[PDB]
């Protein structure tokens, strides 16, 4: 659990990302960006790209500042490494990894951690989250674990 | 002579029912007893007439054990008599807004030639038909801090509901109360609530 | 009469508003499906002063904002 | 079903099922429309992956025109069984993961 900020996508990435309106364009960026082949040779690529892509969507839907943009980037990126990262049913160890990796972005006390957000926001992610992937996990998990 | 058995069945609209059961068991046109807005304590009455041809002296089978809670047939005993006409009192009363259906199987086991006879009954609950007059009460003038002012306004269900209800008011400081807080309405009653305040704020 | 003030009156009133959008437009019929087939529970182009016949208001029996003078 | 552990599509359907069954247990439907929009899941997923080749738009089309057929009140071909308030939400659904999840699911249950 460690700060995520400017980790995988840096202030100028996410520029591009910003000038790019449209969805494909900025699903062109993105894809140029995390180093993903064409969509259609691999669904892999394709799947993370979607997943990318429809995330920025909806953030920008809602509306916040530029480090939680590459925060939260990065900690989808390293959550779903760990949640590929063993074949064996790993929700709850996830689940409890990045529960602790919250508190070192949404409490103020650096060098662990740093008070860049909100607790509304927090409370909505706890939200998106447990609704979203850890119940689509077994679809992840037949996809990206050998 | 040896007899068989035949459902012979007439509605509450005195509709018959096919003879040697092909409408009234058929998957596709199985008899769809669906009730009009029944509220939750006076049920949908309906009766059913079941004819029978023979002197049997035999028992039956209603099931669906007998329904409980929302479902309520009359009677539930006795052996019927010959060329005499057994009706039957189908009482629905739904426990929630959600549209409820039961399945009804009369167990025949005189003897494809002849098989159990199936009745679907469902039933709609109005949520709330309660009305308030008036909807909005406005005291006209400048009331001074410690003078209370008090209003009645009547309150009908023009439904068979006579459900329970608890009257919660916003009020930060105490200013309004209402009585009764809690009170029993009946089927169709009237109700009159007086509503007392006493607030002082500038 | 207001209950301190001697001989003075206070007038009140109500009328139910909208919920949403005042732009939102209704249709002339709810709904277009024969009288039956549901299932059970002009005068000339007078662009001049035709009234404008409203149809006294459906009564809104607990409608969820009334406007208040 | 077989048991979860032992094949990861029916774990995959049970775990779709089961978020049909929690989710759908508040603000209410009723079982008639329930085992509707519970058919409506199943038919699309059938439909999804009758084909490897990818048919989002057209099962897209095809849930639209059932759900008008479950929101609208023409018999015996449609019922009025959900609310316009539930109908837009039912839309709501299969819109947002079985149309972006589709590639998910299109790798696990397309031989």
């Amino acid at each position: 659990p460690r700060i995520c900020m400017w980790k995988y996508l840096d202030i100028h990435s996410m520029h591009r990302l910003e000038k790019a309106a449209t969805v494909e364009k900025m699903r062109e960026v993105l894809a140029e960006l995390l180093e993903l082949g064409f969509p259609e040779q691999s669904l892999r690529d394709a799947i993370i790209l979607d997943l990318f892509s429809h995330a920025l969507i909806f953030c920008r839907q809602q509306g916040f500042s530029p480090e939680q943009t590459s925060a939260a980037c990065a900690m989808l990126q390293d959550l779903h490494k760990a949640c590929v990262a063993t074949p064996l049913g790993n929700v709850e160890e996830c689940y409890r990894y990045f529960t602790s990796v919250l508190f070192c972005h949404g409490i103020r006390r650096p060098p662990f951690s740093i008070d860049l957000f909100k607790e509304e926001q927090l409370l909505a992610l706890a939200d998106y989250v447990v609704n979203t992937y850890f119940r689509h996990f077994k679809l992840y998990k037949y996809v990206f674990t050998p | 002579t040896g007899q068989l058995v035949a459902l012979d069945l007439i509605h509450i609209s005195g509709g018959k029912n096919e003879p040697d059961p092909g409408e009234l068991k058929d998957l596709t046109a199985q008899y769809f007893i669906r009730f009009e807005p029944e509220n939750v304590q006076s049920t949908a009455k309906k009766q059913l007439i079941i004819r029978n041809a023979t002197h049997v002296e035999l028992a039956f089978h209603w099931q669906i054990p007998d329904r409980e809670t929302a479902f309520s047939i009359i009677p539930e005993k006795g052996i019927l008599e010959s060329h005499s006409d057994q009706e039957f009192i189908l009482s629905f009363s739904p426990y929630k807004l959600k549209c409820f259906h039961s399945v009804l199987q009369m167990v025949l086991e005189a003897v494809d030639d002849m098989i159990v006879l199936e009745i679907e009954v469902k039933g709609l609950a109005e949520p709330f038909q309660v009305l308030l007059e008036p909807y909005a009460l406005i005291i006209p003038g400048e009331n001074y801090i410690g003078i209370t002012v008090k209003k009645d306004f009547k309150m009908w269900n023009n439904s068979k509901s006579p459900i329970r209800y608890m009257w919660g008011k916003i009020s930060h400081c105490h200013i309004i109360e209402v009585e009764p807080c809690t009170g029993v309405i009946e089927p169709n009653e009237v109700g009159d609530f007086e509503l007392n305040l006493t607030g002082g704020v500038p | 009469p207001v209950q301190e003030y001697p001989g003075a009156l206070s007038i009140t009133v109500l009328r139910p508003f909208h919920e949403a959008s005042q732009w939102i437009m209704k249709k002339e019929l709810d709904t277009i499906v024969p009288p039956n087939l549901q299932s059970r529970s002009w005068k000339g182009l007078s662009i001049g002063s035709k009234q404008l016949t409203n149809i006294p208001a459906p009564i809104l029996e607990g409608p969820k904002v009334l406007q208040m003078r």
